[PDB]
């Protein structure tokens, strides 16, 4: 039976969503891209370049025109006439909007494609926009997270193919699976945030003991993501477990709330 | 028309003008346009990064404490290593010496970036110029089994195995949706392989996309999570603790016993299957031990990295050696002062920002980034270009230079120098090298040599991190625990004027970040980074940097079949988020 | 000394006694004693299980609800298996059903226990009577590839990794410090395979010794945790939640993935490792084909498993047949009732336990277990028995019997059947099995056919994996998410006074738990294990149980070293501690 | 190098301490074996039987004597004159105070061995008894749980080999490490404990939330272990993750008390 096709561009990033995407435990990535979708198009990993690759995009969106998933990591810059991101010498947004205007229903991978990320924070030079401010007539899927965790990449690609239907999302676009509670609400920490026992400073008695990350500036009570159930790299640990507070990075403007070691100020 | 001369090459952009934009199977936003001649020969190269965020402007005015995260996103392939850089500019900055753990974790933490980066570049980013993934199919895998057995001791070797991993890819192209395979290179007369070493290279490619997620476990360790782990400004969050109640909160035996069982792994998947391909690579591809020379028989540069006495950045600590060679004169390996002025600087003539004087070059400590997009007199227009115009701006790259001097970054210089400095693993270790491909020593200067030269980094990378974990534990074993300096972290404690210099070797090459910090915030934050030495635009002098150098005088065989301009980039690993960030 | 008749065998303790005990490579503990004759040939055999807990009596008075947790303790080794039988029982007497995932999750930690419990038995318990290890020393790593690749399409087979699994084993050896090598059977005439069949072998036991524990995951995910999952009457505690907020909290997507992943592996390692491997033992041994027999072609008991419609253990949803064969007379199987009070009975007069009458067998709602330690003249003392007296009581282990008949049960027994009953899947895998070794099908009735029968069911049970998680998955789609029944989980809403039976086929046979319930709390709890079957002493008609049997009329090539009867025995794969409990 | 002689007896006992062990996922099983320690006696592992494996006990316990670890997975019965539990004819007390004997220090491994276990439970009809109440001359360390987690113990053997000393233990016996703080002071379901967010009946919505077990029975606040840290099976999960409560299983005397679905009475 054909795999159904997916075009995978990227806008301004870093390519840490891409990374993840290949960290996945399980299905491998190997497996996601041997058997269960069709990845038509990525610059990351394919073979051909410039003409032939263009050649490529034109063809899968053109062929499978209204069939294909567009998975979409970084963002458009609308700064310069958008010339802070060239692909074929024109404006990354044109390749956006023409890749969007055929794909039946879109991914916006990471904190990038979701609501910004690193290049949006202030003063945003290059006046990069997230994807549902560009594109607002095609259904969108935010998976934030910088990046998001690969197992919960590879569980929503697995959900979609299997039940042959977008996540429930919440108001936000969030699959409600993997971000309808925060990270403070499944925190293995809770027990000494709600104690007060607390870090004070690195590396102090309390620090040795894994004591809550709260007086750090743990961003994790107005976080919503699967760090704290979930884990990351296979389940290893997630940026608490290893001693750093949440920086709250699946959140919108989480790079403009404050230091990182500034305490959250209205806990939920 | 125009013609000029530098660096021993003839510049001219005469006759038919061949674009490849994207270029894909590198990180980022790269355009390459060049000349070749009515022998199919490039007499110009033009190097263009197409994407710019603008960290060192997001930067101003943020905590110092903070800038590793916002430094860490210039790149998620190189993740970690602008994080290093950013704590180290910090501290330096501030006078803060961490403790030994924290550095000796930070050496883990950079060893094994380069162990994952080294080793997904040549399988997933280069090795499609090399493997000719659909001349696989007609392997015969029982030859297959026996060509792997010759080369390597790894046990996935078995005739059967070959037949599956063929089978695989069979079924893969019989529906006709070839995916990441379409419109390929495949058949291309500079594809060498014979149809077996197509299938052993393909299986590999596949063996090492699924290894690569568990070598980043250590980063997910004391880092908290891959890609983008955490750190800090006066050592690691990771707290220690192996014999005391609340270990389960820390790093403790048992985490430390999840590292080892991954430095073990990751050596012998490097060792027993990266290698021998590499070495593979090159038997059948020694012509291109002259290909793709550019700036690499003339000016190499290295800052160094992994200190192995805490807190000392002299050249008795480095394990990784860093110096510089110009004019080729490898007899004089010259020292790196990351604070003169008259040492790094760069230029933007040729790019897309403001200078207040663009004919010369500025220090970082007094670098400027103030966007400016005019490409001029282009072919098409400002918002579709048919042609960039080399002479006038060209790229979001900014120039930098050694003393004026354009150089060449990453394994192969850090080979060349620590080689001409005398590191007697290295030298051993490129003799070995060359004398099984019957090469000379001026072999490695080359397309195929950066290939070789990666290769044995991840080697040396992998074995250093054991030296690394064996330090640690030595200073577990001695109660030495501590991973933080805190006496410093409050910013009522800091100088109110201070500046300083955070360098090191990333996987491309020479990285450098220079902070200053006035009033308990960023007052400047600038990067140059690998890439942007490599990819480079000219300078007021029209000096190339080394990718249009080693793009220079190369031969093509299909002027629309961009492989042997493909296999020349990739053997330099472009990052371009990391080039111009 | 005294002979008499039983079975078709001559019951005679003339001659030489040998004591094997401790039995090794086994759970648990247990004592065997033999007489051989002057040609060197049993004549007598006693099976005496070592161990006693008490579990029945420690049951009395706990709440039903946590019986499923006691009784898991009964054994780690087929962890899981005594707690279905326990939730059965239970929802049998209280006349609960429970959701159709809950029972197709039930039946996943079944098979998932089959692949692990029969893989380690294979390697790890039973490998060393079959391989010798210190001979791998000799063989000659390029052969060792060629037989490997020969057997199998398995990838890791090359000349360098048997060479590396041989040095590592010359180092281990080298200083001396054998560890549970030392003192072995090594030399003996028996072990047949060539110097490269035992490096393969051995290479392989290590392969098994790391892949068997990914296996268990699957009860982690379900379960919690192994060994010892965690289960429910009315169900099972892992809510499911794929596409609702809180997912996070309950078998979600990922957790299914990382389910899916687990049984591919599980499938995978099972057909290309452990059946070839267990094929060539046959191949290289096949005079064991005619030794062993017992009573493999005269008495057989399954009582099924595996129900695929939720709540119905008939002859319809058993996908695991049961029945019992008599006499010999495989063309009528019998069908089992274990209500039925003339049906399953267990002996004490030859077991150390009191009964108000010796000489009658009860059913086990009618079970005692009152526990009497005498061994009446044992030629040395109550506490150093230096020759048990098999006259008497001899044994921690009951004697059960099906219609007064000693029976076998466990892979072997459930194959004949399966096959008997006509199963067409089994007839063709034995009919196919026995053709490629180019025997008799009576050579399945023997110690090389229990374990050859145990590896075939690793595959089934592989393959039954992919079909259970398959109707997992079906539901879910079809938005049936129901883990559990709570309509009677609390006391106030079962009966007064009530009873039932659980019953499945564990890894090594028929297993069934009789419960009854009075108050609120269990008023009896009687177990009848497989290997209660299989290690049975005698019972009032001096008929001998399996393992008796087995050993019967066995040839010993050198008497001290009991390589023959540890060959024998273990291919029951004993579990001792099972037995007793 | 010479690896440190390991005699590992069983008395009474299930086996899920050597299956634990075994599973352990670094260092694996195998490396321990082959690399880090020389296992010279076990019943269950070993080649030799009968006579050949009673030499093998009696060559190394004499060879030597005072240098070799003793690991003991199960317990004693003292009911019968001992004869519970057979070995080479002889009670299985017997065999333990000779192996003790000549061992420079004890691992008691489970809680079998540390506290009793189910055999032990109501009404101890073999009166098994725990290895500190009959050996109590030699240095004993605490490793309960049925069983413990697999890495637990591999992280317990790498710390003596590595440190060469016996780990530091609490006022019990047990390793501070992996037993110093309770099950639900880490566990990640406290965020409800404290907010009385309750799984009230088996897969209620609140299950199907990954809400808090206390009403269900779970033992976690009087449990030290590390199993909300550490996990189980390479990270995989734990009781209360898959659903169901801790039934207490490494605290002594766990079996009796009460149901493991009544609540807990008194917490700390
Ligand atoms: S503040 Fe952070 S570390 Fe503390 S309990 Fe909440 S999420 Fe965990
Ligand atoms: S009662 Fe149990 S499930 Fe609830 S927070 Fe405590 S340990 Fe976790
Ligand atoms: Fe993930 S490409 Fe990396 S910066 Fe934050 S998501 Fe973007
Ligand atoms: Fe672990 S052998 Fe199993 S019963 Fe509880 S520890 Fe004992
Ligand atoms: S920083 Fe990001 S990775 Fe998770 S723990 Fe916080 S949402
Ligand atoms: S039952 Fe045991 S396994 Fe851990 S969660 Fe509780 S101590
Ligand atoms: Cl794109
Ligand atoms: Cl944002
Ligand atoms: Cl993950
Ligand atoms: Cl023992
Ligand atoms: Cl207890
Ligand atoms: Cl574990
Ligand atoms: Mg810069
Ligand atoms: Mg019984």
């Amino acid at each position: 039976k054909p795999r159904i096709p997916v075009v995978w561009i990227h806008g301004l990033e870093c390519t840490c969503c891409t990374e993840s995407f290949i960290r996945s435990a399980h299905p491998l990535a190997k497996d996601v891209i041997l058997s269960l979708i069709s990845l038509d198009y990525d610059d990351t990993l394919m073979a051909a370049a410039g003409t032939q690759a263009e050649e490529v995009f034109e063809d899968i969106i053109t062929q499978y025109n209204g069939k294909y998933i567009l998975a979409v990591e970084g963002n458009p810059p609308l700064g310069e006439q958008g010339m802070f991101c060239i692909s074929s010498g024109r404006p990354f947004i044109e390749k956006l909007k023409r890749a969007a205007a055929g794909a039946s229903a879109i991914i916006a991978w990471g904190t990038c494609a979701s609501w910004g990320c690193v290049q949006a924070a202030r003063p945003n030079p290059t006046q990069a926009t997230p994807i549902d401010k560009v594109i607002t007539d095609k259904p969108i899927i935010k998976v934030p997270g910088c990046p998001p965790i690969p197992d919960v990449m590879s569980a929503i690609i697995t959900y979609m193919v299997t039940f042959d239907r977008l996540p429930d999302v919440d108001r936000m676009g969030r699959p409600l699976m993997f971000y309808g509670q925060r990270i403070h609400d499944k925190c293995y920490r809770r027990a000494h945030f709600d104690a007060g026992e607390f870090v004070q400073s690195w590396d102090d008695d309390a620090a040795r003991k894994g004591y809550c990350l709260y007086k750090m500036g743990c961003k994790g009570p107005t976080t919503y993501n699967a760090c704290s159930s979930t884990r990351w790299n296979d389940g290893v640990s997630f940026p608490i477990q290893s001693g750093h507070g949440c920086l709250g990075c699946a959140e919108n403007g989480f790079w403009d709330r404050g230091s990182f070691y500034s305490r959250v100020v209205d806990i939920p | 028309s125009t013609q000029y001369e530098t660096q021993g090459y003839t510049i001219n952009n005469a006759g038919r003008r061949l674009v490849v934009d994207p270029i894909t199977r590198i990180q980022g936003h790269m355009r390459c346009e060049v000349n070749i001649n009515d022998q199919n020969v490039i007499t110009n190269a033009v190097s263009c990064g197409t994407m710019f965020r603008g960290l060192e402007i997001i930067l101003q005015g943020r905590d110092p404490r903070d800038a590793w995260a916002f430094v860490e996103r210039i790149c998620g392939v190189c993740t970690g290593v602008h994080a290093l850089a950013s704590v180290y500019a910090i501290e330096d900055a501030i006078g803060i010496k961490v403790p030994d753990n924290a550095n000796i974790i930070r050496n883990i933490m950079l060893a094994t970036l380069w162990c994952h980066d080294h080793l997904v570049h040549f399988y997933q980013l280069a090795g499609m110029d090399w493997i000719d993934v659909l001349d696989a199919l007609k392997a015969d895998p029982r030859k297959t089994s026996e060509l792997a057995q010759s080369l390597s001791s790894w046990p996935k070797s078995s005739p059967g195995y070959f037949f599956d991993v063929q089978n695989r890819l069979k079924k893969f192209v019989e529906g006709g949706q070839l995916g990441i395979f379409r419109n390929g290179y495949w058949g291309h007369p500079q594809y060498k392989l014979p149809p077996e070493a197509n299938l052993m290279g393909f299986a590999h490619y596949l063996e090492a996309l699924d290894f690569q997620r568990e070598i980043v476990k250590i980063h997910a360790v004391f880092g908290g999570k891959n890609p983008h782990p955490n750190w800090i400004v006066g050592g690691m969050p990771c707290a220690i603790n192996i014999d005391e109640s609340g270990a389960v909160g820390a790093v403790n035996m048992e985490r430390l016993n999840l590292v080892q069982s991954i430095i073990t792994r990751t050596a012998d998947f490097i060792n027993n299957v990266m290698i021998p391909d590499a070495l593979a690579i090159g038997q059948f591809n020694k012509p291109w031990s002259e290909i793709g020379t550019g700036l690499s028989d003339k000016c190499v540069l290295s800052y160094g990295a992994f200190p192995d006495i805490a807190n000392d950045f002299g050249e008795k600590s480095l394990l990784m050696p860093g110096g510089a060679v110009i004019n080729g004169d490898f007899n004089n390996v010259l020292p790196v002062d990351l604070v003169d002025p008259q040492q790094v600087q760069e230029f933007v003539d040729h790019a897309w920002y403001r200078y207040p004087n663009d004919q010369v070059g500025r220090h970082p400590f007094d670098g400027i980034t103030d966007p400016w997009y005019n490409p001029g007199d282009v072919k098409g227009s400002d918002t579709n270009i048919q042609q960039l115009n080399e002479q006038e701006r060209y790229s979001w790259i900014k120039a930098p230079r050694w003393r004026g001097n354009a150089m060449e970054v990453g394994p192969l210089a850090r080979t060349l120098i620590a080689y001409h400095k005398g590191d007697a693993a290295t030298v051993e270790s490129v003799d070995r090298m060359m004398s099984a491909l019957n090469l000379p020593l001026s072999g490695i200067q080359s397309t195929l040599g950066r290939i070789l030269c990666r290769a044995h980094e991840a080697q040396w990378a992998a074995g250093k991190l054991q030296y690394f974990f064996d330090k640690l534990m030595t200073n577990l074993k001695n109660g030495n625990l501590a991973t933080a300096s805190t006496e410093k972290w409050e910013p009522a404690t800091w100088p109110t004027e201070c500046r300083g210099v955070g360098f090191t070797e990333a996987p491309r090459g020479a990285l450098g970040h220079w902070a200053a910090i006035r009033d308990g915030k960023i007052d400047l934050y600038q990067c140059v980074v690998p890439t942007t030495w490599n990819a480079s635009p000219r300078d007021p002098k029209g000096q190339i940097g080394a990718y249009e150098a080693a793009l220079m005088n190369t031969k093509m065989a299909i002027p629309e079949q961009p492989l042997e301009i493909l296999r020349t980039l990739h053997s330099f690993d472009p990052c371009l988020a990391c080039s111009t960030h």
